[PDB]
């Protein structure tokens, strides 16, 4: 599971990053990871469609 | 000229072998009497 | 949930269940002990 | 021609199967000749 | 059956257009998974 | 018919797990490279000893 | 059809992974000078 | 028309992924030069007086 | 006459495959140096 802590870490710090609070344990950490990885493509495709 | 006429595409990737070639080879023997892959297949044995 | 189920079988003594992880590591427990903690603590979770 | 082509698909693809077979045997080997050498940090133990 | 056909053609040859971006989209996935492995074997010329 | 609605997902996941793997060498990188820089900077106690 | 002949010129291997190649480690200094570390203890 | 639209969607299905994927590259980079500029001017520094 | 529509059908519908396979082939080929050309790229930026 050490590919899995690894991202862990990268998780947290992007909330961090992007000033996300985050009193939470890595279970469920794939959950938050895919809120993530869909808001930070869904927010653009919903600008870039505002823009059109 | 071994490596040349002969070794051509035994590198291709690297640290990793000729992935290209262990897939001939399986070609070839699938051809070559398909039975071996059949119980190759079954028990997961694989190129390389 | 990092290491989730392949399969599953049950003892007849149905105390114990042994589901086997995708991963081949097979976790052997009180079913009757694992129902019980695990549905009165999320009871209370909303 | 597609299934000449659905092959090269099967054929292409297949490969990243063995591609991470031969990772699977490259790193491990590896992975215990680099632990053997701990045994040169044991050897460092040597110097405290 | 014109209009069975109107319909399995359209069925038809939007798959073949998937076919068509497929080819090169299984190319740039094999890159990732190679490139990532040549980036692990850059780790260990930096652990040498 | 649909055979182009799946690929996006892939191509979405792939490239998630492309960047997580970037990320995942970057961070763990300068993490400990951070802490084996930061050892470098224990090292320069011995000048106070020099 | 390779028949690497030449006779101005030979020719590479060109299929080499030029970007994982050219970097085994030697280092004699490793371990004799553990050596030398217990020689300057004598 | 949808054949068209579709072989320009490769551009619609973006080569810009080729640029954003690069961008990715771009700032792995630099972040890796950051760490090992790290490595490097450190060990580096402490020494040889 | 009408029989001969019937055979235009699938004598047009097999042009339409044809060209379009005509262009399928082509991918392969294009898409293989798409690969590398990426590859490539990548592979440089890693050794400088």
């Amino acid at each position: 599971s050490l590919f899995n802590e690894r991202k862990y870490l990268l998780l947290r710090k992007k909330l961090d990053e992007l000033h996300y609070t985050q009193p939470l344990q890595i279970e469920s950490a794939e959950l938050v990871d895919k809120l993530l990885n869909d808001l930070l493509k869904t927010s653009e495709g919903f600008q870039k469609l505002k823009n059109k | 000229c071994f490596a040349h006429q002969i070794l051509q595409n035994y590198f291709v990737d690297f640290p990793h072998p000729p992935l290209d070639l262990l897939q001939n080879i399986d070609e070839i023997i699938k051809y070559n009497d398909p039975i071996l892959h059949q119980h190759l297949k079954q028990h997961n044995f694989k190129f390389v | 949930s990092r290491k989730g189920i392949v399969d599953y079988d049950l003892n007849i003594d149905a105390k114990y269940l042994v589901v086997i992880s995708t991963l081949g590591e097979k976790y052997v427990y009180d079913f009757h002990q694992l129902i019980a903690n695990q549905k009165k603590h999320q009871q209370d979770v909303t | 021609q597609s299934l000449t082509d659905q092959i090269l698909s099967v054929e292409q693809r297949y490969k990243e199967k063995q591609e991470n077979l031969i990772r699977s045997e490259q790193i491990r080997r590896e992975e215990v000749i680099y632990n053997a050498e701990q045994k040169l940090s044991r050897q460092m133990k040597l110097e405290e | 059956q014109m209009q069975n056909r109107k319909e399995e053609i359209q069925i038809l040859e939007m798959e073949a257009q998937a076919a068509a971006r497929l080819r090169q989209v299984m190319e740039l996935r094999e890159k990732e998974d190679r490139q990532r492995m040549v980036r692990m074997d850059m780790d260990i010329h930096r652990q040498q | 018919q649909l055979n182009d609605l799946e690929k996006l997902y892939e191509e979405k996941q792939d490239a998630l797990m492309r960047h997580e793997r970037e990320r995942r060498e970057i961070i763990t990188y300068e993490q400990e490279m951070r802490y084996s820089k930061l050892v470098d900077a224990e090292r320069q106690v011995r000048e106070e000893r020099l | 059809k390779i028949l690497p002949l030449s006779k101005t010129s030979y020719n590479q291997f060109t299929n080499y992974n030029v970007f994982n190649v050219a970097h085994q480690e030697t280092e004699a200094e490793a371990k004799l000078e553990e050596s030398k570390h217990k020689i300057r203890q004598m | 028309q949808q054949m068209k639209k579709l072989e320009e969607e490769s551009r619609k299905a973006i080569q810009i992924a080729e640029n954003s994927r690069k961008a990715d590259l771009d700032f792995i980079d630099q972040e890796l030069q950051k760490k090992r500029a790290n490595d490097n001017k450190f060990i580096a520094s402490k020494m040889e007086e | 006459e009408e029989d001969r529509d019937n055979a235009l059908i699938q004598q047009w519908r097999v042009e339409d495959t044809e060209m379009r396979l005509r262009r399928e082939t082509l991918k392969q080929k294009k898409l293989q140096d798409l690969y590398k050309y990426e590859e490539e790229n990548e592979k440089k930026l890693i050794e400088a």
